[PDB]
């Protein structure tokens, strides 16, 4: 849950505070669906990885 | 478009391409009417994408 809200807030507007490293990189306004497709992509990978 | 307006006493006229000035009130006012009877919906909510 740590990892998911800190890479999440990266690309959307939360206000859980993150020193942010990737601005320089583009991105759109992530939205509900978007953030919910990284989210899904994010947890497949820590569970094959465990 | 004259036929919309020969559509409600017109019963005499003989002509298909003529129409009855004395009865141009009573027609606008029947299609006005069913102008917002055919309006008469509640709108729908569906689905959006980013």
């Amino acid at each position: 849950v740590q990892t998911l809200v800190t890479l999440v807030a990266q690309i959307s507007e939360t206000q859980y505070p993150v020193d942010r490293y990737l601005d320089w990189i583009p991105s759109l306004r992530a939205s509900a669906a978007t953030a919910a497709t990284f989210a899904e992509w994010v947890n497949t990978s820590m569970k094959t990885a465990f | 478009n004259i036929h919309l307006f020969k559509q409600l006493l017109n019963t005499e006229t003989l002509s298909v391409r003529g129409a009855n000035p004395l009865m141009f009130r009573a027609n606008v006012l029947h299609m006005l009417l069913e102008f917002v009877l055919d309006n008469l919906y509640l709108n729908r909510h569906t689905g959006f994408s980013q």
